[PDB]
């Protein structure tokens, strides 16, 4: 079994938030929930176990609760710090067998907007020297955490050897991305400029690079 | 608290067996199991299995057959093996002090009555639970055996920090490190590329240089193998200064710093 949550949660600080966790009989009715906090870069972390005890160096302000079959994780004030993804667990059928839910990624409101800062490198002498060339288009500071980007060249958009990655949260809690294009010595010479476009939030920021001009 | 360290190849081929281990060091009458989680990027967290101190294993009933937990108290390790790993199985996998308890019930279902709490005897023979009569009182035909409930109690107490198991028929591949230049501040990068499995190292000036360093995460090309650059912002003032970037890949014992000027 898979339990069910809501994909998705948000509240503004301070507030009250829950996230559900709805099961059957067999698994979230036996009685004995718990929950886990994951951040990205770091192990999980119990939150609450037994439905509602909870674990060592837990704040207050997390609890939990059930009714029935489906159980509820409350966050009575919340804070900055506690944007991350949920999941409830429960036993099922056998004390190691173990349930998890389908998780929730809960976002903090409130976060300025912030357009993302470009930097567009162009391929290493000691790269092209080895008949390939790499530009590398680093994409950083942004918030919402989703941009778009577009490769051209003279003018012509490209897609083939273009390889991005998804946005990753930053120690400031802002976005990060990079996009690749991967071409050849001589077609990176072949053009008369390329550039990455880069879009968030309906406004785009472009780089561009000259191989003519450059070095 | 019980310390859990996860050891094991961080890249295994598909259709080989993907082999962990775990040292599980704490109280030696202590009554967790210890078990296996992981979590495949994009994915829930995943149950494997546990081995307790009485040796009894449970199993995900979905991966069961291919999953085996073993413990070795010599070396005071737990064993995990999957077999036939396909890059589904690409995943964090985590060694976890787990909670395990269960506890047995006993009840008389609706329209029957413990045979303790009847008056008169034999009140239903000898059976569990007599049947109620309209009137509320105990009748002697047709009794049943108890209703027993298990609650069964599992949670993670400890978790480990996870191992990250790449299932890539890409082979082990050093990356080469670029500098990375600009066509009142300088922005100077390294590209390391092209390398196999993650992670790498990357920092600059030996360390020395922290400040405006900003680290992206790889990206994974069509030739299955990574990249990922990094770049630092300085003041122009320092621009006559030399500038390094160190870069380690310790699967393909690749360690490189490499010099990064402004053209
Ligand atoms: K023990």
């Amino acid at each position: 079994a898979v339990l069910n949550q809501p994909s998705s949660v948000s509240g503004s600080l301070g507030q009250r938030v829950s996230i559900t966790c709805s099961g059957s009989s067999s698994n979230v009715g036996n009685g004995y929930v718990s929950w886990y906090q994951l951040i990205p870069g770091s192990a999980p972390r119990t939150l609450i176990y037994g439905d509602t005890s909870r674990a060592s160096g837990v704040p207050d302000r997390f609890s939990g609760s059930r009714s029935g079959n489906t159980a509820t994780l409350t966050i009575s004030s919340l804070q900055a710090e506690d944007e991350a993804d949920y999941f409830c667990a429960s036993a099922e059928d056998s004390s190691s067998n173990a349930v998890f839910g389908s998780g929730t990624t809960l976002t903090v409101l409130g976060q300025p907007k912030s357009p993302p800062s470009v930097t567009l490198f162009p391929p290493s002498t000691e790269e092209l020297n080895g008949n390939k060339a790499t530009l590398v288009c680093l994409i950083s500071d942004f918030y919402p955490g989703s941009v778009t980007v577009v490769w051209k060249a003279d003018g012509s958009t490209i897609t083939r050897n273009v390889e991005t990655t998804r946005a990753s949260k930053q120690s400031n809690s802002k976005y990060a991305a990079s996009s690749y294009l991967s071409l050849t010595s001589s077609d990176w010479k072949s053009k008369g400029s390329y550039s990455c476009e880069v879009t968030h939030e309906g406004s785009t920021v472009t780089k561009t690079v000259k191989p003519s001009e450059c070095s | 608290q019980v310390q859990l360290r996860e050891s094991g190849p961080s890249l295994v081929k598909p259709s080989q067996t993907l082999s962990l281990t775990c040292t599980a060091s704490g109280f030696s009458l202590s009554d967790k199991a210890v078990g296996w989680v992981r979590q495949a990027p994009g994915k829930a967290l995943e149950w494997l299995g546990s081995i307790d101190t009485g040796g009894n294993t449970g199993y995900n009933p979905g991966l069961k057959s291919r999953l085996s937990i073993t413990k070795d108290n010599s070396k005071s390790q737990v064993s995990l093996s999957v077999s036939s790993v396909t890059t589904e199985d690409s995943a964090t996998y985590y060694c976890t002090s787990v909670h395990q308890e269960t506890k047995k019930y006993q009840s008389c279902p609706d329209g029957y009555r413990e045979r303790s709490d009847c008056s008169n005897r034999p009140a239903c023979g000898t059976s569990d639970c007599c049947r109620v009569s309209v009137f509320g009182n105990c009748l002697t035909t047709l009794p049943v055996s108890y209703s027993y409930t298990y609650n069964y109690e599992w949670h993670v107490d400890v978790w480990g920090q996870g191992l990250l198991v790449t299932v890539s028929s890409a082979s082990t591949t050093a990356p080469k490190v670029y500098p990375l230049s600009s066509c009142s501040t300088v922005t100077l990068g390294c590209l390391v590329s092209s390398y196999m499995p993650e992670p790498v190292t990357v920092t600059w000036n030996s360390g020395a240089l922290k400040s405006g360093v900003h680290t992206f995460p790889a990206v994974l090309q069509s030739s299955g193998l990574y990249s990922l650059s990094s770049m630092v912002t300085v003041p122009g003032s320092t621009s006559g200064q030399t500038f390094t970037c160190n870069v380690a890949h310790p699967a393909s014992s690749t360690k490189v710093d490499k010099a990064v000027e402004p053209k």
